[PDB]
């Protein structure tokens, strides 16, 4: 469940089918954005997991798995940065902030797209009788 | 798997069934590719564009002009078109601190227009998004409680009024809404 | 050197004493050896046979010791009977006969095989379960489910059932079934449908879902999430009452109604008070059952489930009269368990005696001793849940600045339902004659329960008003719950 | 560094080793 | 300070529940009991059933105890200059514990293998050294495991209480018999009681013959030790609870318990050592000088047991016959054994840093005060409570020891009190923390 | 003579355990005492014939 392997798939397809050059940059920016998002998520989730562990409600192996993922994310982001430098020269000082912004923008876009599906769950759950023009007919 | 088009340069997964995460990621990659095709300079800056901003502002002003002429039908269409264009034809790497406030400023007017028109569920969902995305003000809970009372949801309405009064206890409208909610709920239980 | 018994003259007495010192106390100990429940009998009259069969299916030591003592005593009485010569009481063939290597090989076995194997088994069994009471894989699954949870997705009952269907404890019961099968069984239970052949699995997993939902609620409160906690509580109600969540559910949880008539005929009755507004025969005519001996049962169920109501709520700190910065206060609630049938008694009638707190050192050193003296909650009316449950109220507190749960939920179990008894049936809503001025009404007979919640966090260091939100929900019925806001005025 | 099960195993192993040495010496003296 | 790679058990990252704790305590106890019953290999009645001599537990816990008391004295005399402000000097002290214990184990093992009666004639000597070394290392690691948090408490106190209870039970239910002229008689009380009640068939005579038993344990001592056990258990609940309240964080109210048995049972051991030393010194001196104007006054020995002397006055009474013989010696012995215990208890609370001044300083540090009193009076209030409690606890322990030695129980009052305190500690901790 | 006076005063000010608490006290302590004593006695008794046969 990630965009890490999909970039590798696009790369393998490019090595054979001669795709354009900007598709690689798009996949790379997407992987960087996902890495930034996951890093921030772990950085804000660490204390709650630590408290759950100290209280004795999470187990002993999940804590080690979490501490391993913490540095796996850093390794993945370092690999992403190395690949970004390899693909375009002198594109490391700007790539980081570009990813930092596309992360927030795409998260906001997903949240805004979700309301069209959020609107019908409430109709089903509250048994509203809505005709055309969104008005109620009791 | 996934197929790669030639002229449109769009990636589409030709599989029989695909998960939701893969579809979202392919759509995001397509949006980024379409933005990069148009953006000419190789080292793009998070500085926002200009012509897109002028177009959005023009559409929004053309929509707001209809409020003076008292046409409450096509003004909503123009505002929705402006919001759709802002959400569609804007590059993802543009500044967030300039991309969010414009959306808020247009969505508030769309909310007021939908509330005056008579559509309450669309307005309620817009209020909910605007509140969950980081805007908590006494001017939001009033309209949200009004909607929840208009479509007969009294416990949620009372909770909304209570959270609104827990922020600005000097408000004069939230108290009237709380009184009305208590009356409707006391009629609803007894 | 010791002299082992060679003619069976000493070990009889030793074995006799060893047997008596165990038999005596057992025989001695063998010779030496608050809340009205109205639904305990009405529950067994509505439970189907398919669940009765499930709940049904899923001193000799003293006698043998005494007969052995008698045999040994008869054998002793039947027998014939200067430097020191030390000796032992054990027999001779144990050490010098042909069974001499048997002793040492049995010792080696019992020391090398049985001990480490059993200790390792016990250790690996106790190292796998969580202090809450669920498996480790289940807790890992719950944490991983709440970690990557998109806040845009709205929580429902189907989603929480989908989350529950992945518990590792469901796999140890039936290693053949799949998680999709478990989700199908849960949906068939909630929608009151027949499984055909897997009823004994449906009942098992439904009875197990209790601890799973409690653990999920604990974890959701640990991640500071309110929507998932409320969804878990609503799903627990739905599983206990075997009914999907709809607007008019307080009236559909009743024992014997028909949905196709009530839903299509009426559209304004949604609670139980609005139901009890009608007369005694109009209720039966609306619910469409037309059977007096069968209507009395549902009218006795509908007027015996508890609704709450607050009388006084405030923050108290033991040993002081106000809240000061960086103090340790708690929440003191004075609730009133009432029926859906009784009218409203004004708060001014309370004699102000039951609302005050005692001021003494032994009373302010531990303010929960007076709360721990209340009777338990009676058995609930759940004819579809396999096992038997007691009522429960889950109270959880959150904040109003951002809306995040700030402590694990407190679960109370002791509360007095005295106001629901049948001696106070005069106090009716339909009479509308101002029943407070009645011959049987004495404001000292109505009990006012108490609820105390430890806050777990000290007061803030600043000075001002800080608002909270307290929610007290049931876990068995669809009654009227509590949702109140309160502020602590840290004043110094 | 050391787990409780490791200490239990060390203790049981040392005990069984001493007892095995004893019984081996005894059976060797009994046979020859 | 240096770098050391030594075997050490790591503390648990989370609190261990009560069930695992109890089971680990039981397993460690079983291992320690089985380890001390197996004899060595190369060595050439029982003669090893009474004391643990000639087994894998030759050294036992003596090196650990000696290292502990040596470094405790070194800390008390103020030569280490330890400061709790850092978390490194503490670890250095804990590793000094172990590096001293190891060299002491090595030295004592070499001394025993080169001097003991195991035999002078190389592989056998290496094996005898390795067995003792491995056993001592196992005992040390097991104690460290029980003390780190996997057990209910320390290891030394648990092992001592286990030995005390084992001796108490072996004095009563021993299957061994002894034949001296008259016949075979069990060395236990209950066993011989049932034997004489079953086989002799003369109840009126066998009951009296098995209840008194001047030569061996009997049932009267069992009844007396049960009664003394119950009385000691009753006097363990005494406590003075003074109310305290906090001033830093308001709303924290509690009580501070001041027990009756305040001291740690060290002064009674010191007093017993002192009286034994002075008795043996008087014995040796009277052996050296037969008749002297002063030595005849300080002590006279005859038919061994001293008579008509100060050592005769300070000697302990064995049974009630000597008590009813001469009341003067009884009253002098009682007053001596009570006064010395009281004085030693007062001095010990003054020395061991539990004086009222230290408690007042701790109160001022934590910020607590007394409930219905001022803040400048905590010292003046604890001075009127703590010394009296310590003195009366010492006097009560002395009286209990005297009564136990007088009525002739199966175990002295000191050992029973130590075992009861050790077990009551576990019980009170489990009740306060909350567990099955 | 003040020693005994202060002693009996402090004893009057103490908190003696009641019967309901003394019962739990004696139960727990007796259970622990017997639990350690029986284990010690059994371990000491089993190893006599084993040490006879082995050694």
């Amino acid at each position: 469940n990630d965009a890490h392997d999909l970039y590798f798939q696009i790369k393998e397809m490019s090595e054979n089918e001669k795709i354009h050059e900007k598709v690689l940059k798009a996949a790379l920016l997407n992987r960087g954005a996902e890495s930034v998002r996951r890093s921030l998520k772990l950085k804000e989730l660490a204390p709650q997991i630590n408290l759950l562990y100290k209280n004795g409600s999470i187990g002993e192996d999940y804590w080690k798995r979490f501490e391993t993922e913490v540095k796996l994310i850093e390794l993945e982001f370092k690999d992403t940065l190395q690949e970004a430098e390899r693909l375009q020269p002198g594109w490391v000082q700007l790539f980081v902030m570009v990813c930092k912004e596309i992360c927030f923008n795409q998260a906001l876009s997903r949240r805004y797209q979700s309301i069209l599906k959020r609107k019908e769950v409430c109709i089903k759950e509250w048994e509203l009788k809505i005709n055309n023009d969104g008005r109620l007919v009791n | 798997t996934l197929e790669y088009n030639a002229n449109s340069k769009l990636i589409t997964a030709s599989d029989a069934v695909v998960a939701l995460s893969t579809e979202t990621n392919i759509d995001q990659i397509n949006v980024l590719t379409t933005s990069l095709i148009g953006e000419t300079n190789p080292n793009f800056t998070p500085q926002p564009n200009e012509a897109l901003s002028k177009m959005i502002k023009g559409l929004f002003e053309s929509g707001m002009k209809n409020l003076q002429q008292k046409k409450l039908n096509e003004a909503l269409k123009n505002v929705s078109l402006a919001i759709e264009m802002a959400q569609r034809k804007r590059a993802p790497w543009e500044a967030f601190a300039i991309q969010l406030p414009e959306l808020h400023f247009m969505l508030r007017s769309k909310i007021d227009l939908c509330l005056i028109l008579g559509k309450h569920l669309e307005a309620l969902q817009d209020l909910d998004f605007l509140l969950g995305t980081g805007l908590i003000q006494p001017d939001v809970f009033v309209r949200k409680a009004d909607c929840l009372l208009k479509l007969r949801q009294w416990e949620e309405a009372r909770a909304t009024c209570e959270r609104g009064l827990a922020l600005a206890p000097e408000d004069m409208k939230l108290r009237a809404l709380l009184i009305e909610t208590a009356r409707n709920l006391a009629e609803y239980n007894g | 050197n010791y002299e082992y018994d060679e003619a069976s003259e000493t070990w009889p007495s030793f074995i006799l004493t060893g047997l008596l010192m165990v038999v005596g106390p057992m025989t001695l100990l063998q010779i030496y050896q608050f809340n009205e429940e109205v639904f305990k009998n009405l529950n067994e009259e509505y439970t189907s046979d398919e669940i009765k069969q499930f709940r049904r299916k899923f001193n000799i030591i003293i006698i043998v010791g005494w007969i052995l003592v008698a045999i040994l005593l008869q054998r002793i009485n039947s027998n014939d009977a200067q430097s020191t010569s030390h000796g032992i009481a054990l027999p001779r063939f144990l050490v010098d006969g042909s069974a001499s290597p048997l002793l040492v090989v049995c010792y080696v076995a019992l020391l090398g095989l049985i001990l480490p194997y059993f200790v390792s088994r016990w250790w690996a069994r106790t190292q796998s379960y969580t202090k809450k009471g669920i498996h480790n894989v289940t807790a890992s699954n719950f944490v991983s489910n709440l970690v990557n949870y998109k806040p845009s997705e709205i929580v429902t009952t189907d989603l929480i059932l989908h989350w529950l269907s992945f518990a590792h404890e469901f796999k140890q019961f039936f290693p053949d079934l799949q998680p999709t099968d478990f989700e199908k069984l849960l949906q068939d239970h909630i929608n009151r449908r027949d499984s055909g052949k897997l009823n004994n699995a449906k009942f098992r997993i439904v009875a197990k879902c209790h601890s799973l939902l409690h653990g999920l609620l604990d974890i959701a409160c640990g991640f500071r999430n309110l929507d998932i906690a409320l969804g878990a509580i609503n799903t627990f109600k739905c599983i206990v009452q075997a009914v999907p969540l709809t607007p008019n559910c307080q009236i559909l949880q009743l024992p014997n109604v028909d949905k196709e008539h009530f839903i299509t005929k009426t559209g304004d009755i949604h609670t139980l008070g609005k139901l009890f507004t009608l007369e005694d025969a109009k209720i039966g005519e609306v619910l469409g059952i037309k059977d007096q001996a069968k209507l009395n049962e549902t009218l006795r169920v509908a007027s015996h489930i508890p609704n709450l109501k607050i009388i006084k709520a405030d923050f108290l700190v033991p040993g002081e009269n106000q809240v000061t910065p960086s103090s340790t206060p708690y929440i003191s609630l004075k609730v009133l368990v009432r029926s859906a049938k009784q009218p409203l008694i004004p708060t001014s009638l309370i004699p102000e005696e039951n609302l005050t707190e005692p001021q003494d050192f032994e009373s302010q050193r531990d303010p929960f001793a007076m709360m721990s003296k209340q009777p338990l909650v009676p058995y609930s009316f759940a004819p579809f849940f396999p096992t038997k449950r007691r009522g429960s109220w889950c109270c959880l507190v959150s904040s109003q600045k951002d809306g995040k749960i700030l402590q694990t939920p407190i679960i109370i179990e002791k509360l007095s339902y005295k106001n629901l008894n049948d001696d106070k049936d005069f106090f009716d809503k339909r009479i509308k004659m101002d029943l407070t001025k009645h011959e049987k009404f004495d404001i000292n007979d109505w009990e006012i329960g108490t609820i105390k919640i430890p806050l777990g966090q000290p007061a803030p260091e600043t000075v001002g008003d800080f608002f909270f939100r307290v929610i007290v929900k049931s876990t068995d019925y669809f009654t009227t719950d509590l949702d109140i806001t309160m502020n602590m005025k840290v004043r110094d | 560094r050391v787990d409780p099960l490791v200490v239990l195993f060390l203790a049981v192993g040392f005990i069984f080793s001493v007892v095995a040495l004893h019984v081996i010496s005894k059976v060797a003296g009994k046979l020859f | 300070p240096f770098e050391s790679f030594l075997p050490e058990v790591i503390a648990p990252e989370r609190k261990v529940p009560y069930n695992q704790k109890l089971i680990w305590t039981g397993v460690s106890l079983l291992i320690f009991l089985i380890l001390g019953q197996i004899p060595l290999y190369g060595i050439v009645l029982r003669a090893m059933l009474a004391s643990n001599r000639g087994t894998l537990l030759e050294l036992g816990v003596s090196p650990i105890i000696t290292s502990s008391m040596i470094f405790q004295f070194l800390q008390g005399t103020q030569l280490l200059q330890i400061r709790p402000e850092s978390k490194q000097d503490r670890e250095l002290f804990q590793i000094a514990q172990k590096v001293c214990a190891i060299i002491l184990i090595l030295g004592q093992a070499l001394v025993v293998v080169m001097t003991g009666n195991y035999g002078a004639p190389l592989p056998i000597c290496l094996l005898l050294i390795f067995q003792l070394m491995f056993a001592s290392l196992i005992v040390m690691l097991l104690d460290e495991l029980l003390s780190k948090g996997y057990g209910l408490g320390s290891g030394i106190s648990l092992f001592t209480a286990t030995n005390i209870a084992e001796q108490i039970f072996w004095r009563a239910f021993a299957p061994t018999t002894v034949n001296s002229g008259r016949g075979k008689e069990f060395e236990g009380a209950v066993i011989a009681f049932f034997h004489l009640l079953a086989v002799r068939k003369d109840k009126k005579r066998a009951l009296v013959e098995a209840f008194y038993r001047t030569n061996l344990p009997n049932m009267f001592q069992v009844l007396m030790t049960v009664a003394i056990f119950l009385f000691v258990l009753y006097l363990q609940g005494f406590r003075y609870e003074l109310p305290i309240r906090s001033t830093k964080v308001r709303g924290q109210i509690g009580i501070y318990p001041i027990k009756l048995f305040y001291t740690s049972n060290t002064p009674i051991m010191l007093q017993s050592a002192l009286t034994s030393n002075i008795f043996l010194i008087s014995q040796i001196l009277f052996q050296k000088y037969p008749t002297n104007p002063l030595i005849r006054l300080i002590g006279v020995w005859g038919i061994q047991m001293a008579l008509s002397g100060l050592a005769y006055y300070i000697q302990p009474l064995m049974s009630l016959s000597e008590a009813l013989l001469d009341p003067i010696k009884t009253i002098v012995y009682i007053t001596f054994v009570l006064g010395s215990c009281a004085v030693f208890s007062k001095t010990w609370i003054e020395i061991s840093g539990t004086s009222p001044r230290d408690i007042a300083k701790q109160f001022k540090d934590q910020g607590m005060v007394i409930n219905g009193k001022r803040e400048t009076s905590i010292y003046r209030e604890l001075k009127k409570i703590i010394p009296t409690a310590a003195a009366f606890g010492g006097a009560t322990i002395g009286a209990l020891s005297v009564g136990s030695d007088l009525l002739g129980t199966l175990g002295s009052g000191a050992s029973i009190l130590m075992a009861t305190t050790t077990i009551y500690g576990y019980y009170e901790a489990a009740a306060k923390e909350g567990g099955f | 003579v003040e020693f005994v006076r202060e002693g009996t005063q402090f004893l009057a000010k103490c908190k003696k355990p009641d019967l309901k608490e003394y019962t739990k006290i004696v139960k727990a302590v007796g259970i622990g005492f017997i639990a350690v004593g029986i284990i010690g006695y059994a371990i000491k008794l089993i190893h006599i014939p084993i040490r006879y046969v082995i050694v």
